[PDB]
């Protein structure tokens, strides 16, 4: 509603797992042919249809904008899991939280290794790229010598 | 699942073996460059001693 | 008189003066960002000269809205909104614009961002006005007169146990 | 039943009822044990697909009210001491306090068997506690 009024929108979902459990739920009951974890075929078209719907629009059409910020859950660290596979796919990039480091005291416990932006700097502000621009070598080198 | 996880840790396991093994092989690389100066100073200190 | 072509070749409508005139015709400069959003909407992309008008909008205008709105700043809006101009849609800022902005900080009595903004003007424009230059040095010899210098806490001497960290 | 009981000691007479139980594991249980019976395909590991909704209600219903109070504990058994398995995982969400219990903890002699590191407490901010 937003978005095509020219305005920034931020959508939040906790989360996008309870939401395929539900999509399951209703199949499995209403006798649908199952997949993969019994989650039907529908379930990467559902969760593709549902954040594509988040845009940069054209400045023609009013500018506005749309962010997604899913929120997903790992089983002791099970990334291979179906869900998470295709949100990981469909997404413009991921941000890995880890619990030794939520334990060890880095809160929040961002992974940078496992966390990526596949927008890139184009989205940083000028002062903010110039800083990241060494501040990312800087960590690389402190990782490496670590 | 179970035997996954099982396997799954059972690699990081490993993994953290071979880092620490790196890390003792650059260890004792560094010393072994620090010593072998000693080939090109050897050799000339046990002449009388024969 | 040329027409302007969008990120994918297609036209767009160089025609802006109805909306300065609505611009300059609304109350609060709240009004003036949607009449923004309503021009990207209709694809007829702002100039330099609704900008310019935008900002003595923000500059005359009472207020954000009609109600209070707390820690509203008509700098930072109008910097805001130089920022949108000069990045996203790469027009160079005129001397208008700074001299407004310059006005706006007089107004307010923020002697600090009035000399930051004349140094501005005088390293990209041809130099800060004089009239703005005193208003902004007697606003600041006034506030340092009456002791508003600097705040109060940063003042008070607090040693390293004595900071009230809360 | 139980939780009835509870809910009426809470409501009609406003109180701060303690409601222990061991375990919740065997409700899930037994609901699979006739999902296939009732004609609902089995979902994943074996459970019923209404897993979720059948034990959010109870959770749901298990809360502490503007009249009444109630402190629960629930035992949940995790089989093959697998975690990751659908009727845990779905629990940890409808829980304020978890304690986390280790066969390896207690193969060392360590009792209770517990993991601070796998536990974890909603109240454990510098604003409620000390």
């Amino acid at each position: 509603y937003f978005m095509n009024r020219g305005r920034h929108c931020l959508c939040v979902y906790d989360d996008l797992s309870k939401q395929a459990v539900a999509y399951r739920q209703i199949s499995l009951l209403l006798r649908r042919p199952p997949g993969r974890e019994a989650y039907p075929g529908d379930v990467f078209y559902l969760h593709s249809r549902l954040l594509e719907r988040a845009a940069m629009l054209s400045p023609g059409k009013g500018g506005g904008s749309v962010t997604a910020l899913p929120i997903v859950e790992t089983l002791s660290n099970d990334v291979t899991a179906y869900i998470v596979t295709n949100v990981i796919s469909i997404t413009d990039g991921q941000i890995y939280l880890d619990t030794k480091l939520f334990t060890g005291g880095q809160r929040p416990a961002v992974n940078i290794g496992l966390s990526v932006s596949r927008v890139g700097s184009s989205a940083q502000n000028a002062a903010m790229k110039g800083v990241a621009g060494k501040l990312k070598g800087i960590l690389a080198e402190y990782r490496k010598l670590a | 699942s179970g035997k996954l996880r099982l396997y799954k840790e059972k690699l990081e396991g490993y993994n953290r073996f071979y880092s620490i093994v790196k890390t003792i092989k650059m260890v004792t690389l560094a010393k072994y460059r620090a010593a072998q100066g000693r080939i090109r100073t050897r050799d000339f200190s046990l002449r009388y001693t024969e | 008189a040329a027409k302007k072509y969008d990120l994918f070749g297609y036209e767009v409508d160089t025609n802006t003066a109805p909306w300065i005139e609505k611009i300059k015709k609304c109350k609060y400069y709240d009004e003036a960002g949607e009449v923004l959003v309503n021009m990207n909407v209709s694809n007829c992309p702002p100039d330099i000269a609704t900008y310019n008008a935008t900002l003595q909008c923000i500059y005359q205008s009472p207020s954000k809205q009609s109600t209070p709105v707390d820690n509203e700043s008509k700098f930072c809006a109008m910097m805001d909104l130089l920022e949108e101009m000069q990045h996203r849609n790469r027009l160079k800022p005129n001397e208008e614009s700074w001299t407004w902005v310059m006005k706006e900080c007089v107004k307010s009595g923020q002697f600090r961002l009035g000399y930051c903004i004349q140094q501005v003007m005088e390293t990209e424009c041809k130099g800060c006005p004089a009239d703005l230059v005193k208003a902004n040095e007697a606003n600041a010899q006034k506030a340092k007169t009456e002791g508003k210098e600097h705040p109060g806490h940063l003042s008070q001497q607090a040693g390293l146990f004595d900071v009230k960290v809360e | 039943s139980a939780l009835t009981m509870a809910e009426y000691f809470r409501d009609v007479e406003g109180q701060d009822v303690l409601l222990f139980i061991d375990n919740i594991f065997r409700f899930t249980q037994a609901n699979s044990e006739v999902s296939a019976l009732l004609g609902r395909i089995p979902a994943a590991v074996g459970y019923q697909p209404t897993l979720a909704e059948d034990l959010g209600q109870l959770q749901e219903r298990i809360t502490s009210t503007t009249k009444g109070s109630i402190t629960s504990v629930q035992a949940v058994y995790v089989p093959a001491d697998d975690i990751t398995d659908p009727a845990p995982a779905t629990t940890f969400s409808h829980l304020d306090a978890t304690t986390v219990l280790d066969r390896a903890v207690a193969e060392s002699g360590i009792y209770p068997a517990v993991n601070p590191l796998e536990c974890a407490s909603r109240i454990m901010d510098p604003d409620v506690i000390s």
